[PDB]
């Protein structure tokens, strides 16, 4: 029943991911209206989400890069203590949302690892040249506009990487 | 031989003049750039046009009638065995009754715009390929070597100097700074449009407007070799294989973005943009979203120079001799004419109702709609 | 010809049979690449590829028999006809070993480059040892003798030409190598004369004595 | 080309055969280190023209 | 005409002299080096020939022989610092 | 729910073993659509399949695969400037080949990589797309189509920061080009990134032999024109000043040989600082070192710079290593060649202390034999051993036979046809066999050499040749006759320096003179040697057959073969028949060509030339006239017509052969002759000498950038060529041929450079010293082969 | 001008 969806390089992209962000989430998951636009409509959006996914965990790959079980562990209770409830309760009722744990620890460690990568990769290639700091400073400081400069220069060179790495990635639809 | 172009030179349009073009005058300055891919082209002050030649000649003559003002050698002669060309590049520049001219030799010239004597003479970072600009007293600079230099207009002394990253592979020529309050908008060859202080030479911001590095390549070239426009407080900037985006000139963000590239100026005239594609395709663009308003693929291939627009009309270059005038309202070419043989590879200029051009073997050529 | 029809397998097949036992291989070749390009990993293409083995070999395109030995081999390391693929690795090795840029002559070669000697002779002991049985392990075994005594005739060579320019030390050492590898080939009985002269000139004639009394024990 | 081709008929079988050397009283011959040692086999075919090189049928 | 002929270990009389009965093979081959030559026949007799034949300037060899015994222990050694 | 059976339809390359293998799953498990999804995840992990479609018909998953389609046929359209070969090859290396699966995700990188090719080649705007054409079976045609475009080419390379040294003649010695004369031969305007690294270091080593200690390459900038068609290359370079060298100090292990390191390290007081002459000090510590046993002698020369003084001091940090014994040296890819030929070639002994001056000696030997397209080598180090190697010479053949045509145009011998074929490897077997051919207006020459290149072990080559001779005399500008000769010359060449060598053969040659012109001095030469004709009847004939010793000395120290700037070239060349050969007469030669630099560039330079020649009888017998020696012609002294100068043919009357007035048939009696005439045509002399001192200086009006190319020189040639047996007595109206007083001079320009046509020399010179009858031809040319 | 040709 699982068809093959897109190939990604190496990896693929399997009907069960794509369609866990179409069903289990997109009307559900989490706040459950979220967007309302229609499967169809958001169908190659969900699929270039999850291209992009495979994407950067590649990329990840290349650098020979692992996460510890630790972080993941920090992580899980993180996502469990931000919904306000404990992380034992929280597998207990994850058990019913329908994200089962292995789905669950599959899609948080992939998460985190492509967080990780474009992190790196984008953090480097942003250069804040030291005057539009006392510029912002100025305009309304002291590293606080910093935060804001970054967070523009992430905005935009996020979307250029993703572009980038678009590009540069070997991704055929096979479906 | 054997080799054969990846793309057609496109046949030379067959068009309806509806005006004459004719050359009012045509003076030649020796040899002038030659096959050499240089930014030298002619200049006009009050009614003289200052011209030259890699060589080293440097020729002011009447804007009428295109007589011989002065003419001067920048070239040294050496003897009898070394001869040593000044390699005249930058554009010539004329703001403050002087001539400026970069060569490769890695020296900017102010020459007297009297006499043609040399006011002063600068050695710079590089070779000085790009035009110098003038602007609050200082002549700005992009050398070949990556850094925009500016020197004081009267001392020729370097005010100071501003490293831009140069990629290992890059594209002849250098962006010649443009001038906005107090800040110079130039085009780095790393495909990033720095705006740069004009007193203490620090980078006000260097916004990326390439994001087309194929990588893995040499060919991802990303020069931004066309000099920025500033208008209304909007930096248009054009990279080669790169994109035309309109950025902001106080904080340098990508107001809008278009796909399409290019090494020659544009003009960005009231609420039209016109430029010549890198494969030589003349488009207009909105002002406001970079909309193509038209589109001219009839001289494409043709190496042609960056438009002017004389009498309301687009006037492109081609490395052929031809000059066309395509019309600036929905882009037909309103006329045409052979004007040359070795061709046209640097700029026209349109100023004061004179539109000259120097061919590639140095004829300055003034034209009449 | 050189474009094959585009018959059925069966019909390729038949007609590289009949131009093998024809004996054209350049046919039987274009025959057989076309089944092999047009079926790959299809029906009968283990035979198909045995048969590109032999008409390469055949043909003497050599380098190509060698790329369809190695790649027979990687891909069906257990054949039951894997021992009649190491033979024809041995004998397309021994056919580099003899080659001849215009004439094979009576050159004897024996001094060339032994580098595709030596792989003929690990093919060929591989596939008497690995499979004794084989009917191609005697003529193995054969080219194994032949073999063996062309590697001593090419360090014999060479430890005559290190006598010829007074290289004792060379010539000693060569020579014991030939004792160590090559011990019961005529090549080191001939040698064994050159690492006497070498002690000697050397004034190692404990040593020359020594190799003078194997001499007189093997004359 | 004809470059290999008398190497099918490569004009062997006539290569010497080894003979052992004998080591004399008093010393030993140096250890074998038998990289190149024949093994002692007889096979189930001929040699030189009587052995047929097609490949088998399968 | 011809180049130089060296032949054989490189024995630079110091190292030669750095040798003495009892040192084991390990000893005398880190002292001297490993012999081109040793014995194939008889004992473990190490041979250090350092021969050289220059240009039409004649041969001239030091032999050193090293006879060791069935542990590999230096019992003897014979300096040969011409050739005869 | 529990899963038994897994099928695999559509696999036909992937083994169904080896494809449910490959899955982490075993029949009898329990699977859930996770383990549906892992195993789907794993078997396209494998990289054998395009798309796998895991169906659940039934109980059983039914894995429907896409296999990853072979490689039925790669295909190339529009490479026309690159062969098929090198883009296979290429392919090989990302392992694209007939019969292989297309992974459909390389393919993207593997014409990437093509077109990374292609701009190293300098065709920037290449394009290449890799076309896949199904086929059935699940096959894929690989058809990789290429826009090449225009290879881009260098239109400047400028340096910026060059005061001390004009750009053009920095860029001269760049094998990087941004102008390439028609004319000339420079090279070509083609960019290659190693061209450009190694003029960079071209760049380096030209500023630190000068002084420049400081100098250093800021920047190095490659432009493309947005047509991408030209290649501007910038080096921004900062060249300090000229520091002196004050001193060399040496340190570090030495082994012991402290003072002959140090008497290597003498300088002058104070001299400049020279990178090539530390390179050059360090070479020869290394050669010291290793001529003391030591293969990796390390020697790294930091230059301490004190820019208060401006001088250096140089820190000659000296380790030498080991001692690595070769415990044997073999050869990888001597084919052909047997071991013999490439071992010969071996500076570095076997069985002997390793000595990497001396095996790379051997390898640069190997290079010169010219039976290898590439010579690696590969110093392997023996399996559990400090100090022994394996010295591996990875040669790869050539072809080594070649069959030349030349055509070559001068003032001295017409139109010159070259032809030939050689084998210079013949069999493997190092000896060098070819038969050759020559056709000038004069000569038709036709050899067949066959050369051991070595005859002894030591290099003394013993070398044959039948040669056949033709030689028309008239059409040389001497008198007429025409010698038709043949012969063998076994000839042992000794080498004895690298610059010297001698050679000693025995010839034989059998002349038949016929059509020989009546006059003087060959019926002087003729009835010494017993024969006497009439001075009538021109179709004369005379067969002489003569053994001769033939003996050389080929002293050769110029640093270049072509333009020489330093050195001498010496040849001592001579021929005495011996006894019972029919003629009796020795004959020496000595070509000298000394090239004095008089700079520190070699850029002017003083070639003192010099062709001395002395034949004669050995008692009542006569050199043999067609062995006379001639000058004149753009070899010895030039504005002089070919073999003008010297004696002239004094003829005898006689009927000519054809007659026709108004012709003067060489002074025939027919003609209206009746007493002995003189003549304009040389006859050559037994007797020979010629000089000239030629100021090569450079070329004035031409670029810096290959006026190194051509060789400028102005030439004064000094020349008498005598008969030494002209009977002075009985012939007292003509002139006395015997005189070498008669020192014929010539002054003139000439000019020499390897144009495409062959290496073009021109000369103009006025002889303003010529006696009667010398021919001067004023304009010499030779358009060589 | 000569011309070589390796067979
Ligand atoms: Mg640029």
């Amino acid at each position: 029943v699982d068809c093959v969806a897109a190939v990604v390089n190496n990896g693929v992209v399997l009907e069960s991911d794509v369609d866990g962000l179409m069903q289990s989430v997109k009307l559900n998951a989490a706040q459950a209206r979220q967007q309302l636009p229609d499967d169809a409509t958001l169908r190659h959006q969900i699929m270039e989400r999850l291209i992009m996914d495979q994407i950067i965990l590649q990329m990840g790959q290349k650098m020979g890069v692992k996460i510890s079980d630790e972080q993941l562990d920090q992580a899980i209770a993180n996502i469990a203590k931000q919904n306000n409830m404990t992380l034992d309760q929280m597998r207990s009722r994850l058990a019913y949302d329908g994200l089962n744990y292995n789905t669950y620890r599959n899609q948080i460690r992939k998460e985190m690892i492509i967080s990780e990568v474009r992190n790196n990769e984008v953090r480097r290639r942003i250069t804040i040249l030291p005057q539009e700091v006392e510029s912002l400073a100025q305009q309304v400081q002291k590293d606080r506009a910093y935060r804001m400069l970054m967070n523009r220069k992430f905005s935009e060179e996020a979307a250029s990487w993703m572009q980038e790495q678009r590009a540069s990635a070997y991704v055929k639809i096979l479906s | 031989n054997s080799e054969e172009d990846v793309v057609k030179m496109s046949p030379l349009p067959t068009v309806e003049n509806q005006f004459t073009p004719t050359t009012a005058w045509s003076t030649s300055v020796g040899s002038g750039i030659g096959n050499f891919y240089s930014n030298l082209h002619p200049a006009l002050a009050d009614n003289v046009v200052y011209a030259a030649d890699r060589a080293g000649l440097v020729k002011a003559l009447n804007a009428d009638d295109g007589k011989e003002i002065w003419s001067v050698s920048l070239a040294e002669k050496d003897g009898w065995f070394s001869k040593e060309p000044a390699l005249l590049s930058g554009g010539v520049t004329v703001s403050g009754g002087h001539v400026y001219i970069g060569s490769e030799k890695a020296q900017v010239y102010a020459l007297n715009t009297s006499d043609g004597t040399v006011a002063w003479q600068t050695k710079v970072a590089g070779e000085a390929l790009s035009r110098p600009v003038v602007s609050d007293g200082l002549v700005l600079i992009h050398t070949s070597n990556g850094q925009l230099q500016a020197l004081n207009e009267a001392d020729g002394a370097v005010k100071w100097t501003v490293n831009l990253d140069m990629p290992s592979l890059s594209l002849r020529g250098e962006s010649a700074p443009t001038t906005a309050f107090g800040a110079a908008v130039v085009g780095g060859d790393n495909g990033r449009v720095s705006a740069v202080l004009m007193e203490q030479g620090q980078m006000i911001w260097q916004q990326r407007i390439s994001q087309a590095t194929g990588s893995t390549e040499i060919d991802r070239l990303s020069d931004v070799d066309t000099t920025p426009v500033v208008v209304n407080g909007v930096v248009f900037a054009l990279a080669y294989n790169g994109n035309l985006t309109a950025l902001d000139l106080r904080s340098g963000q990508i107001m809008w973005k278009r796909e399409l590239g290019s090494v020659n100026d544009f003009i960005v005239d009231g609420n039209r943009i016109y430029l010549v594609d890198q494969n030589d395709r003349v488009m207009a663009l909105t002002i406001d979203g970079g909309v193509t308003l038209w589109t001219q693929s009839d001289l494409l291939h043709r190496l042609l120079t960056s438009p002017v627009l004389y009498n309301g009309n687009l006037v492109v270059g081609d490395s052929e001799g031809y000059l066309h005038w395509i019309n600036v309202e929905d882009g037909r070419f309103v006329a045409q004419q052979k004007v040359d043989s070795s061709g046209f590879q640097t700029e026209p200029v349109a100023a004061d109702g004179k539109l000259l051009i120097q061919a590639k073997d140095g004829t300055v050529y003034s034209i009449t709609r | 010809k050189e474009e094959v029809p585009d018959n059925p397998p069966n019909e390729i097949y038949a007609t590289a049979q009949q131009k093998l036992q024809d004996g054209n291989w350049r046919q039987a070749i274009t025959q057989l690449e076309a089944l092999d390009n047009r079926y790959p990993f299809g029906p009968y293409s283990q035979q198909v590829q045995l048969d590109l083995i032999y008409a390469y070999y055949k043909n003497a395109d050599l380098p190509l028999a060698q790329a369809a030995i190695d790649r027979f081999i990687r891909l069906n390391p257990t054949h039951p006809n894997i021992d009649y693929v190491m033979y024809m690795r041995g004998l397309t090795n021994m056919a580099l070993d003899d080659s001849a840029l215009q004439g094979f002559f009576g050159v004897d070669r024996s001094d060339r480059d032994p580098q595709h000697a030596r792989a003929a002779f690990s093919d060929f002991s591989k596939l008497v040892r690995g499979y004794p049985n084989s009917q191609y392990t005697t003529d193995a075994t054969k080219r194994l003798v032949f073999l063996k005594d062309r590697l001593a005739k090419y360090e014999y060579s060479v430890a005559e030409y290190y006598t010829e320019r007074g290289a004792w030390v060379a010539v000693v050492n060569r020579v014991e190598g030939m004792l160590r590898d090559y011990p019961d080939t005529q090549a080191t009985r001939d040698a064994l004369p050159l690492m006497e002269n070498a002690y000697r000139q050397m004034q190692m004639n404990a040593q020359a004595e020594k190799v003078a009394k194997i001499i007189a024990a093997n004359s | 080309r004809y470059k290999r081709q008398v190497s099918g008929d490569e004009a062997y079988l006539e290569a010497a055969p080894l003979a052992e050397l004998h080591a004399p009283a008093g010393m030993i011959l140096p250890v074998t280190s038998g990289d190149y040692a024949i093994p002692v086999t007889n096979g189930s075919g001929a040699v030189g023209k009587a052995l047929d090189i097609r490949p088998p049928a399968q | 005409y011809r180049p130089d002929i060296n032949q054989g270990n490189y024995l630079t009389a110091n190292d030669v002299s750095k040798i003495r009965v009892g040192m084991t093979q390990q000893q005398v081959a880190y002292a001297l080096g490993t012999p081109l030559m040793s014995d194939p026949f008889g004992t473990n007799t190490w041979f250090y020939v350092f021969r050289q034949q220059p240009g039409h300037e004649g041969v001239t060899q030091q032999t050193l022989t090293l006879t060791f015994n069935s542990s590999g222990v230096l019992t003897n050694i014979d300096n040969k610092p011409a050739l005869s | 729910f529990v899963v038994k059976d897994i099928h695999f339809e559509g696999l036909q390359r992937v083994a169904v073993g080896a494809a449910l293998l490959s899955m982490p799953v075993r029949t009898g498990d329990t699977v859930n659509d996770e383990d549906i999804s892992n195993t789907i995840r794993a078997l396209f992990a494998t990289g054998n399949f395009e798309d796998v479609c895991v169906l659940r018909d039934g109980d059983t998953l039914l894995v429907q695969v896409k296999e990853r389609p072979t490689i039925a046929s790669i295909t190339f359209s529009g490479n026309k400037s690159v062969k098929d070969d090198m883009l296979k090859q290429n392919l090989e290396a990302s392992g694209v080949r007939v019969g292989e699966s297309l992974d459909r995700t390389t393919i993207a990188d593997i014409e990437k990589g093509l077109e990374d090719f292609y701009y190293s080649v300098g065709k920037y705007s290449a394009s290449v797309k890799a076309v896949v054409t199904p086929l059935p079976r699940n096959r894929v045609d690989l058809k990789l189509v290429f826009q090449e475009g225009v290879s881009a080419e260098i239109q400047q390379i400028n340096i910026v920061g060059n005061h001390a040294f004009t750009t053009d003649e920095l860029i001269s010695h760049f094998q990087l080009r941004d102008e390439v004369p028609w004319w000339n031969v420079v090279g070509d305007r083609k960019y290659q990134k190693q061209k450009l690294a190694g003029d960079l270091e071209t760049l380096r080593s030209y500023y630190l032999d000068r002084g420049y200690a400081r100098f250093n390459i800021d920047s190095t900038q490659v432009s493309l024109t947005p047509d991408k068609k030209g290649i501007y290359v910038t080096v921004n370079i900062t060249e300090g000043d000229q520091y002196k060298l004050s001193g060399v100090e040496v340190s570090g292990n030495l082994a012991g040989h402290s003072a002959e390191i140090e008497q290597l390290t003498k300088i002058e007081p104070g001299e400049l600082y020279n990178g090539t002459k530390v390179t050059k000090m360090e070479d020869d510590i290394k050669k010291l070192l290793g001529r003391y046993g030591y293969a990796y002698p390390r020697v790294q020369s930091m230059p301490e710079i004190n820019d208060a003084d401006k001088t250096v001091k140089l820190r000659v940090n000296v380790d030498a290593g080991n001692r690595f014994y070769v415990r044997k040296i073999r050869f990888e890819g001597n084919d052909t060649s047997k071991d013999a030929v490439l071992r010969r070639e071996m500076r570095q002994m076997e069985g002997a202390w390793l000595g990497s001056d001396l095996v790379d000696q051997g390898k640069e030997r190997l290079n010169r034999l010219g039976f290898f397209e590439t010579v690696d080598t590969d110093t392997q180090r023996v399996p559990g051993s400090p100090d022994q190697v394996d010295v591996v010479y990875k040669v790869k053949e050539r072809n080594t036979g070649s069959f030349n045509f030349g055509i070559g145009y001068g003032t001295e011998s017409g139109v010159s046809f070259q032809a030939g074929v050689q084998q210079d490897n013949w069999l493997g077997t190092g000896y060098a066999v070819g038969i050759n051919g020559t056709k000038n207006d004069y000569q038709t020459y036709a050899e067949l050499s066959v050369t051991n290149p070595y005859f002894t072990v030591d290099g003394v080559s013993l070398g044959g040749r039948l040669f056949y001779n033709d030689f028309q005399a008239d059409d040389a500008d001497l008198s007429d006759y025409t010698n038709k000769s043949y012969g063998t010359d076994v000839t042992l060449g000794f080498p004895i320096n690298e610059y010297n060598s001698l050679r000693a053969g025995l010839g034989y040659v059998h002349n038949s003179l016929s059509n020989m012109q009546p006059q003087v001095a060959m019926w002087r030469y003729l009835y010494s040697m017993g024969e006497h004709p009439s001075t009538s009847d021109q179709d004369n004939s005379f067969k002489t057959d003569d053994f001769t010793f033939n003996y050389g000395w080929t002293y050769n120290k110029l640093d270049r073969g072509y333009f020489p700037t330093d050195g001498s070239r010496v040849n001592l060349t001579g021929k005495v028949t011996i006894p019972g050969s029919d003629n009796e007469y020795y004959k020496v030669t000595l070509d000298t060509a000394t090239y004095v630099p008089i700079d520190d560039d070699h850029k002017w330079v003083v070639l003192g030339r010099t062709r001395w020649g002395y034949g004669d009888g050995l008692g009542g017998k006569e050199m043999p006239f067609y062995e006379n020696f001639y000058a004149g012609g753009s070899s010895t002294v030039r504005g002089f017509q070919s073999n003008t100068i010297g004696p002239k043919a004094v003829y005898f009357p006689h009927q000519a052969s054809n007659y026709d007035p108004d012709y003067d048939y060489e002074c025939a009696t027919q003609d209206g002759a009746k007493d002995l005439c003189k003549s304009d045509d040389a006859v050559g002399g037994n007797a020979m000498a010629v000089a000239s001192l030629e100021f090569i200086t450079p070329t004035p009006f031409i670029s810096d950038k290959y006026a190194n190319s051509v060789r400028t020189s102005f030439f004064w040639d000094m020349g008498t060529v005598w008969d030494t047996n002209w009977d002075s007595s009985q012939y007292s109206g003509y002139p006395d041929y015997s005189d070498p007083s008669n020192i014929r001079m010539s002054a003139g320009i000439a000019l020499q450079w390897m144009s495409p046509l062959g290496p073009l020399v021109f000369s103009y010179a006025q002889p303003f010293k010529k006696y009667d009858g010398d021919k001067a031809e004023q304009f010499q040319f030779n358009i060589g082969k | 001008w000569n011309w070589t040709k390796r067979f």
